[PDB]
C-alpha cells in the first residue's frame, strides 16, 4: 500500500483479513510520494493491463 | 446494547448522536437500576426456569423425546435441557444490555444452519423457548413481564 | 467494537456464567456515570471546531512545521490536520459514551503509527496536539468528565507512540 | 559508497560488457575535474572551523526563533547550548559528507550515509527539516564566495549540496 | 608513516596488500628524498619561522602576553618558544612519513585537556597553529608550501 | 512528479528562500536544453514501433526465450513484452522532458523488479532489451539527445536490476 | 486452474510439441477413470449436507472448542465452520472431477494457512474434520472413488498445515 | 508546470507527445527569457506590493481589522500581511512555471478548509489578493499584465 | 577504487582525508590518463587474450579437457573460455579503479564455493588467469607490464 | 520445534488426559517408520554436495538468471546460492526424521519471504531449486522415502511461495 | 610497530631532535630500496601457497613429526601447520616493507615460544620450517631482495629459537 504493508488485505474468496496487527508484529512503513501508481497485475491476459 | 449501536448507527453517518440519541442514552442509564434487577430475577431461578422450561416442551413435542427423537434418551435429554439453558441466559444478557444485540450474535446468527445440521428440529428447539417464556413471565409483574417475555419473542421470531 | 456494557458481558459470558454480583456491580457503576458521558459528549459536540482551534493555536500553530520545511506548511497539508484532529476528538467522544476503549484501537490505532511514518507526519508533535486538545476538553466538560474524556486521549496517545 | 568510477564501472557489469568509449568520455569527465575537485577539498580543510561559524550566523540571523524557547511544541531547535552544541555539530557533518562527496564526483556517499533515515532521526527529535536544510546552502553560497570568477568550479561545488535540499523536502510539487 | 598504515590495515584483514595499496607505497617511496630535501629546508628556518610566529600571535592576542594573562613573564614566555618548537618539528616528521600519525600519536591526541591542565586557552592555541602556518609561507616558495599546507590545518582541525 | 523546474523550485522553497542566483543558474541550463528535448521527443513519438522493433530484434529477437519454453514463448507473452516495452521507451521519454527521472520510480520503478519475480519474468534479458532500445534512440535523436534519452534509460536498468 | 488433460496439453505445448504417445497415455488413462469419477461427484453432491454432519460429529463435536472458550463457540462460530467445511468437500469434488489439485491452491490453499492463523482457527482440529470428512467420503463413493477423493482431501490437509 | 503535466497527460494515454504538446514545451522554453523578467519585477517589489496590497483591503475590509475582526492588533494584522506575501509568492512561482500548478498544491487545495478552521473570512483573504493584482498590474505594461494579473484572477476564482 | 575505501577508510575514523589520503587521489586522477590506454590496450585484445590465453592452458592442464575433464566437449571449453573472458575483463575494471576493489566483489568473493560447486578445479582455472597474464604483459612496455600483470597475480592469490 | 512424539505429548497434554490408544496409534505409526527416516537422513548426509550440484544443474545452472544481470550473477551471489540450497535440503532432513514440520517454519519459513523480496530473490527460480532438489532426493532415499523427504519439500515452497 | 621511516622519526625524536643530516641519510637508503621491497612483496603474495607448499615438503614432511605419534599428526594438527607457515612468511612480507622487525616480536614473537612449550610444538622443526621456507623465498624475488626477505626469517627463527 502507498501506507504500510498492514493496509492490503488478503485476496481471498472473501475476507476482511488482514493479517498485519498487533497480533502479528510484521510490519513495514515506507515513505510514498503524494502520488504514485502502484503496480497492479490484470487477472487474465496481458494487453488488458 | 443500545450504546453501542446508538453510535455505530451515528457512527456511519459521519456525525455525532442527536438528542434522540443522547436522551435515550440517558434514558437508558437511569434504566439500569430496574434491568439488573431483572436479569437477577432470572439468574437464579434457572433450575425452575429450564427444567419447567423442559416439562412443557416434552409434553408439547413428545417426539423429540420419544425413540428415533433427536432428544432421545439419558444422554441428548441432558444436552437437551443444556441449549435452554444456554438461550436463558443470552435473555439475561439482553434484558441488561437493553437490547437482543447478545443475542443477536450468539444463538440467533446462523443458527438455522447450526440445528439443520445437527438433525435438530428446529421448530422444536423454538418450542423449548415459549414454554420458558411463561415460566418466566410468570415470575414477575407486569411492567416486567412485558420486557422479559419480550425478548423471548424476539429469539422466537428468529428462530423460525 | 464493546461499550462497558458489552465487554461486561462478554466476559460474563465466556465462560458460560450469568451476570453474578461482579458482572452487575462494574455495570451499575456504568449507569451510574451515564448521566455524565452524555452531558460530557454533549458541549463536545456543541463546541467540537472551537476546542481544535484552541489545541492546534495551544501546541503547533506558530511552530516550525507551520513554517515553510515543516510537517504541515501546505495548505492541503494544514487542512489535513484539522481533519485530523477532528477524529480524535470525536473518537474520544465515542470512547467517553460507550466506557471501553476498544473503538479507538478498533478503528483509529491500527495502522495509525505505521501510516504516519509512511507519509512522515511527526508523532511527536501530532501527541502533544492531543494532549492539548485533552487540556482544553477538561476546560469544558469539567473536572471529573475531564478526567473521562481526558482517560482515552491519552490511550490514544499511548498507543499512538 | 560508489565514486562516479565504480558507478561507472557498475553501469556496464550489470549489462555485462566492456568499457566502451561513452564509458570512458564519462571517466575522463572525471579525470579533467579531478585535479580541480582537490583544492576545493583543500580549501574546505583550511576553511572548516569558519565555514560552519558563517553558516551559524547567518542561519540565526534569518531564523531568530532557532535561538529561543521552542514553544510548547518539544521541538529541537538550537535553544540551549546543549542543544546549541549538538545543532553546529550537524552542521560539521553536512560540511564533512559534502567534503567527501564533492572529491567523489557522485552522491552515492551522501544518500547512503547521511540520507538513510534523516527524515526518520529528526522525525524522532522533532527536528527543523527547513531551517536544517536552509543552512546547507547557506554553506553553499559562502563557499562559492572564493571560487566565484569563473564558473566551472561552481557546478561541483553545487552538487553535493544541492542534492541535499532536494532529498530531504516533503516533496510539494 | 604511510607504509605502516598499509601494513596495519592490510594486517587486520588478514591478507596481502593489495594491488592498490601496493601503489601507495610505491608512488610514496618514489616521492621519498623532495620531502627530505623539504625538512632540510626547514630545520635551517626554525629559527626564522617561530621568530615571526611570536610577530603575529601576540599582536593578535596580547591578552596572553599581558600581566595576568599565561605568557605573561619571561619563563612562560620561554618555553612559549619552545612549543612552537616542538610543533615545528613535528611537521618535519609529518611532511617526512606521509601522514599524519606524528601528528596525532603526539601533539593532537588528547592536547585540550593538557592544555586546560594548563590554564593555556585552546582556542589561542589554535591560532598559534594558525599564526605558524602563516610564518611558513613568507621562507617558503609557491612551488613546495602547498606541500605543506595540509599538514598544517590538519592541526587546526585536530584542536577544535 | 517534478521536472527540473519543479525540482529546482521544491529545493528552493523548502528552505525557505527566494530562488537565489544558484537556483536560477540550473533554471537557465534546463532552457537550454529546452530545444533538445523536444525534437528528441517529436522523433521518437513518430518511430516508437520502429524503435522497438528494431529493439527485439537486434537484443532478444532469436534467443530461447522466443523459443518454446523460453520466457516469451506465447503470442499473449511476446505482445506482452511490446506492450512492456512500449513503456520503457514512453516513461523514458516523459523523463528527457521533464529533465528529472522522479516520473520513472514514481510510475515505472516502484513494484517492478518485485512484480517481474511474481512472474518470473527474466530480469536479465529486459535489460538488455533497454540497452538495445537506448542502442537505437542514440541512433534518431543524435548524440547529445541520445545521451539525454540514454541518462533515463539506464536509470531504468539500474533500478530495475 | 487446469484439469488433467489441460496439464497434459500445457507441457506438451510448453515444448512446442505434438501430443506423442506420452502425453496420449497418461489422457487415456484419465478418460478411462471419468466414468468413476463423475458417479463419485454425484452421489457427493447428494449428501453433501450429510457428510458434513456426520464429519464434525465423529471429529470434534463434544470437543472442548465446542464448549465456551473453544474455538467454535458462538453459533456464529459454529455456523462459520459448516460454511467452511463445505468448500472442501466441494473443491475437493472439483479436483476429483478435474484430476487436478491445481484449483484447491489456486482458490483455498493460497491465504488459508495465513487466514487462520490470524483468526486464530485451530489448524490441528481443522485437518482432523478434514480427515473425518475424508473417511465418511470413502463411504459412500466407494474404495477406488475414495481413494480419488481421498486424494485430495489430504491434499489440502497437507498444504492447510 | 506546462511541462510536467503535458507529460503526465499523454503519460496517462499510454502514449508520447503529439505536435500539439511538443511544438508549446518548445514555445515555453523560449518564451522562459521573458517569464524570469515578469518574475523579477515581482520578486522585488514585495515591498510595495504587499504593503499596498493591505493597503486596499483594510479600506475595502475594515471589519477583519477593526476590534473583533480576526486581523485585530499589532498580531494579527503582521500574519494578515504574511499570507498575502505567501500568495504573492506562489504567484512568482506560477509565472515561472507557465501554470497554477504550484499555486495548485500549494495555497489553493483545500484552502477553505484551512481558513473556515481558522476563523478567517475566505471572502476576506479573496478581497487581499485582488488589492495586490491591482498594485502587480500597475507595475508592468499591458502585455505583461495580461500574464501577471491572469494568475491573480485564479486565485480569485479558487478561493471562493 | 582508491578514491571509495580512501573515503571509506576516513568515514569509519570519524575524521577527513588526510593529505596522504588527498595527496593520493589527486596523485590517481593524474594518473588516470595512463591508466585508460592501459585498459584500452586490453580491451580489444580479449580475442587474443583469451584464446591464447586458453591455448597453454590445455596445454599445462590438458586433464580439465580430456574426457572426464571439466572442459570437456565443445560445450564446456567454449564456456571454458567464457570465465577467461570474465576474468579478463574484471582485470580491465581493477586498472581502471586503480584497485582490486571491482575484481573483488566480482569474481573473487566466494569463488572456491562456486567452482567447488560446479565441480571444477579451482587450481585449473588459476592456471588459466597465469596463462592469460603472459599474453598480457606480453603486449605493454615494462612500465605497464608492471600493473597489468600485478592485477593478475592478485587474482591468483585469492583464487588458491 | 516439535517432533511427531512432542507433537502427539502436546496435544494429549494439552487436553490434560493420559496417552489414550488413539495418540499411541500414531506413535507406534511413527516408530514403525523410524527405521526408514535414519537411512533416508544418512545417505542425504553423504550425498549433500552431490544433491545439490545436481539440482542446480537440472533447474536453473544455465538460466539467465546465471547470466549477467541475472540474480546469481556474481560469484558471491553464487555461492550464496548452494550456501542457501544447502540450508532447504539440511532442514529437511530435520523435518523427515522428526516427522513433523514445525522445525521449518520456526527456523526457516518465517521471515524468509519477506526477506528474499528485500533482497529481491526471485521466489519462482527458488521453488524450481526446490522442487529439482526435492526430484534428486527421491532417487537416494528410494520412494516412500523420497515421499517423506518430499512432504518437507513442498512444505518450504508452498510457505515460501 | 615502527617502519624504517617511523624509527627514524623516534630516534631523531624521543630525545627531542630534529632530522639532521645522519637521519635522512638513512631515509634516503630506504627510498633507494623502496622499489626492491614492493616487487619483492609482490611475488610473494602471488605464490604464498606455493611457497609453503614447497617447504613443507623440503624439510618437515620428510621425518617422522608427519607420520602417527610426530607433532603433526591429525589433519587437525597437519592443517594448523599451514596456516601457522602462512603467518610466517606473511609477517615477514611485513618487515621487508617496513623496513624495521619490530611488527615480529610485537605481534609474532611475542608469547611464541611460550606458546609452543604448552603445546608441545617442536621448536626444532619449526626453525627448519622457516630456514626451507626462507630458501625457496630467495628463489621468488631474487638474491638482494631475498637477502632482505631472509633477513626477517632468521629474526622469527632466533627469537622463536
Ligand atoms: C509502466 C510501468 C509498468 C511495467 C513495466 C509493467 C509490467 C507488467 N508486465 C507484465 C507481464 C509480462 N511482461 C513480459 C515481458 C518480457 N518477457 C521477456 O522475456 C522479456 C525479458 C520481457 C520484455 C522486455 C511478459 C512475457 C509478460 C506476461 C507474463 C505472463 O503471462 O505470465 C504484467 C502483468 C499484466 C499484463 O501484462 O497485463 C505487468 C503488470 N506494469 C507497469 O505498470
Ligand atoms: C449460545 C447459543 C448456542 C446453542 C443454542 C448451541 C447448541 C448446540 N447444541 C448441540 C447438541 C444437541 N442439541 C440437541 C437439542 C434438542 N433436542 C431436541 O429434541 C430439542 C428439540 C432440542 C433442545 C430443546 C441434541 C439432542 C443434541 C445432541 C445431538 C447429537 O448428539 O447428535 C451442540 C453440540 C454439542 C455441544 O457442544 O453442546 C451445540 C454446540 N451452541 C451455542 O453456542
Ligand atoms: C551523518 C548524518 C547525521 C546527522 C545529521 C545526525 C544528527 C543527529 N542530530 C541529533 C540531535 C540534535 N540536533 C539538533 C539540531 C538542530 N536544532 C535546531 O533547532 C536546528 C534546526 C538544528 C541545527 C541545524 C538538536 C537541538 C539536537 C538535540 C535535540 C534535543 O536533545 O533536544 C542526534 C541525536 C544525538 C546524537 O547525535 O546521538 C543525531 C543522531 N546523525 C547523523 O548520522
Ligand atoms: C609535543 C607536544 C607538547 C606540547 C605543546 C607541550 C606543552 C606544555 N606547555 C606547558 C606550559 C605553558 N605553555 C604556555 C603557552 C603559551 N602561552 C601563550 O600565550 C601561547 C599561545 C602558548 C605558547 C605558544 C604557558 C604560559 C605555560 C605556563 C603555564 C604555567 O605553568 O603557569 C607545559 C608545562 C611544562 C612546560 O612548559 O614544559 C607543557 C608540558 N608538551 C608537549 O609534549
Ligand atoms: C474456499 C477457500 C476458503 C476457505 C477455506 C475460507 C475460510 C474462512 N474461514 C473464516 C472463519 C471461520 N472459520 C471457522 C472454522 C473452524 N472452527 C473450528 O473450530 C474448526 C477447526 C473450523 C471448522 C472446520 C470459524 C469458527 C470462523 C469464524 C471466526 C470468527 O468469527 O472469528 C473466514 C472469515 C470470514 C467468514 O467466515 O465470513 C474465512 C474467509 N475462505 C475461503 O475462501
Ligand atoms: C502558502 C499557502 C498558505 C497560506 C495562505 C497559509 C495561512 C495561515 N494563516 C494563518 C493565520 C492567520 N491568518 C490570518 C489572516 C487574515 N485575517 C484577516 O482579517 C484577513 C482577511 C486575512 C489575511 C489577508 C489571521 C488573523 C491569522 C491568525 C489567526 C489566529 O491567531 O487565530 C496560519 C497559522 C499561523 C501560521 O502558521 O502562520 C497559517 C498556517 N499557510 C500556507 O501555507
Ligand atoms: C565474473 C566472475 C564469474 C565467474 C568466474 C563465473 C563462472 C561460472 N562458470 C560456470 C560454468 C563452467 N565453468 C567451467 C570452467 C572450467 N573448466 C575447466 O576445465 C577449466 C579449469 C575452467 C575454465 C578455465 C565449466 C566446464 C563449466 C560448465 C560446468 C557444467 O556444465 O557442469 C557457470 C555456470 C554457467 C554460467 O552461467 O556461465 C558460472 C556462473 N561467473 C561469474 O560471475
Ligand atoms: C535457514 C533459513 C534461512 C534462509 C533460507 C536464509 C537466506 C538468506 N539468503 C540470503 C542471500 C541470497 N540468496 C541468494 C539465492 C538465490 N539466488 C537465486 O537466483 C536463486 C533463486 C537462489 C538460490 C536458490 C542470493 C544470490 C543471495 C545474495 C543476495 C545479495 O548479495 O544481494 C541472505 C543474506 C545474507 C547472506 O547470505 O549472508 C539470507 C539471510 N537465511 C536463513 O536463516
Amino acid at each position: 500500500h502507498p501506507y504500510g504493508r498492514g493496509n492490503d488485505p488478503l485476496l481471498i474468496q472473501f475476507g476482511a483479513i488482514f493479517p498485519i496487527g498487533t497480533k502479528n508484529l510484521k510490519q513495514n512503513p515506507a515513505p510514498f510520494g503524494k502520488d504514485t501508481r502502484r503496480l497492479l497485475i490484470r487477472r487474465g491476459p496481458g494487453i488488458y493491463n | 446494547s443500545i450504546v453501542t449501536k446508538s453510535i455505530v448507527n451515528a457512527d456511519a453517518e459521519a456525525r455525532y448522536l442527536s438528542p434522540g440519541e443522547l436522551d435515550r442514552i440517558k434514558s437508558f442509564v437511569l434504566s439500569g437500576q430496574r434491568r439488573l434487577r431483572i436479569a437477577q430475577t432470572l439468574t437464579e431461578n434457572r433450575e425452575r426456569i429450564v427444567k419447567q422450561g423442559g416439562q412443557q416442551l416434552f409434553q408439547r413435542r413428545p417426539d423429540v423425546v420419544s425413540p428415533g427423537g433427536n432428544a432421545y434418551g439419558e444422554e441428548m435429554t441432558a444436552t437437551c435441557l443444556r441449549d435452554l439453558d444456554y438461550y436463558l441466559r443470552l435473555v439475561t444478557y439482553g434484558i441488561i444490555a437493553g437490547d437482543v444485540t447478545p443475542i443477536e450474535e450468539i444463538g440467533l446468527v446462523g443458527v438455522k444452519e447450526m440445528y439443520s445440521a445437527l438433525g435438530t428440529p428446529i421448530s422444536g428447539v423454538a418450542e423449548g423457548i415459549r414454554c420458558m417464556k411463561d415460566v418466566a413471565c410468570s415470575l414477575l409483574s407486569g411492567e416486567d413481564a412485558a420486557e422479559v417475555g419480550f425478548y423471548f419473542d424476539y429469539t422466537l421470531a428468529a428462530m423460525q | 467494537m464493546q461499550d462497558a456494557i458489552t465487554s461486561v458481558i462478554n466476559a460474563a459470558d465466556v465462560q458460560g456464567k450469568y451476570l453474578d454480583a461482579n458482572s452487575v456491580e462494574k455495570l451499575r457503576g456504568y449507569f451510574q456515570t451515564g448521566e455524565l458521558r452524555v452531558r460530557a459528549a454533549a458541549t463536545i459536540a456543541a463546541n467540537a471546531a472551537t476546542i481544535i482551534k484552541e489545541a492546534v493555536a495551544k501546541s503547533l500553530l506558530y511552530s516550525d512545521i507551520t513554517r515553510p520545511g515543516g510537517n504541515m506548511y501546505t495548505t492541503r497539508r494544514y487542512a489535513a490536520c484539522i481533519r485530523d484532529l477532528d477524529y480524535y476528538l470525536r473518537y474520544a467522544t465515542y470512547g467517553m459514551l460507550a466506557g471501553d476503549p476498544s473503538i479507538l484501537d478498533e478503528r483509529v490505532l491500527n495502522g495509525l503509527k505505521e501510516t504516519y511514518n509512511s507519509l512522515g507526519v511527526p508523532i511527536g508533535a501530532t501527541i502533544q496536539a492531543i494532549q492539548a486538545m485533552k487540556e482544553v476538553t477538561g476546560s469544558l466538560v469539567g473536572s471529573d468528565a475531564g478526567k473521562e474524556m481526558g482517560l482515552y486521549f491519552d490511550y490514544i496517545c499511548s498507543g499512538l507512540s | 559508497m560508489q565514486d562516479i568510477i565504480t558507478s561507472v564501472i557498475n553501469q556496464y557489469d550489470l549489462s555485462g560488457r566492456y568499457l566502451d568509449i561513452k564509458g570512458i568520455n564519462q571517466i575522463n569527465n572525471y579525470f579533467d575535474t579531478g585535479l580541480k575537485r582537490l583544492m576545493i577539498a583543500k580549501l574546505i580543510n583550511k576553511e572548516a572551523t569558519n565555514l560552519i561559524k558563517e553558516a551559524s550566523e547567518l542561519l540565526f540571523i534569518e531564523q531568530p526563533e532557532l535561538l529561543r524557547p521552542c514553544g510548547n511544541a518539544f521541538i529541537g531547535n538550537a535553544y540551549t547550548t546543549r542543544r546549541y552544541a549538538a545543532c553546529i555539530r550537524d552542521i560539521e557533518y553536512y560540511l564533512r559528507y559534502s567534503a567527501y562527496s564533492i572529491i567523489a564526483g557522485n552522491n552515492s556517499i551522501l544518500d547512503e550515509r547521511v540520507l538513510d533515515g534523516l527524515k526518520e532521526t529528526y522525525n524522532s527529535l522533532l527536528v527543523p527539516i527547513g531551517p536544517t536544510i536552509r543552512v546547507i546552502q547557506l554553506l553553499k553560497e559562502i563557499i562559492q564566495k572564493k571560487f566565484s570568477t569563473e564558473n566551472i568550479e561552481n557546478a561541483i561545488i553545487a552538487e553535493p549540496f544541492d542534492y541535499l535540499a532536494i532529498n530531504l523536502s516533503d516533496k510539494n510539487l | 608513516s604511510l607504509v605502516t598504515q598499509v601494513i596495519l590495515s592490510a594486517d587486520d584483514e588478514l591478507r596481502y596488500p593489495t594491488a592498490g595499496e601496493l601503489e601507495t607505497i610505491s608512488s610514496y617511496l618514489k616521492t621519498g628524498e623532495y620531502r627530505i630535501r623539504l625538512i632540510s629546508i626547514l630545520q635551517g628556518k626554525e629559527q626564522e619561522i617561530i621568530r615571526l610566529a611570536s610577530k603575529k600571535i601576540f599582536q593578535l592576542h596580547p591578552e596572553y602576553i599581558a600581566p595576568g594573562g599565561n605568557a605573561s613573564g619571561a619563563r612562560q614566555r620561554a618555553l612559549c618558544l619552545r612549543d612552537y618548537g616542538w610543533y615545528l618539528r613535528l611537521i618535519t616528521y609529518a611532511i617526512l612519513a606521509g601522514d599524519k600519525e606524528p601528528l596525532e600519536k603526539i601533539g593532537i591526541i588528547g592536547v585540550r585537556e593538557m592544555y586546560n591542565s594548563l590554564g593555556v586557552p585552546i582556542i589561542g592555541m589554535i591560532d598559534a597553529i594558525k599564526c605558524l602556518k602563516e610564518a611558513t609561507v613568507e621562507v617558503i616558495s609557491q612551488e613546495e608550501e602547498d606541500f605543506v599546507a595540509p599538514y598544517y590545518d590538519y592541526i587546526i582541525q585536530g584542536m577544535s
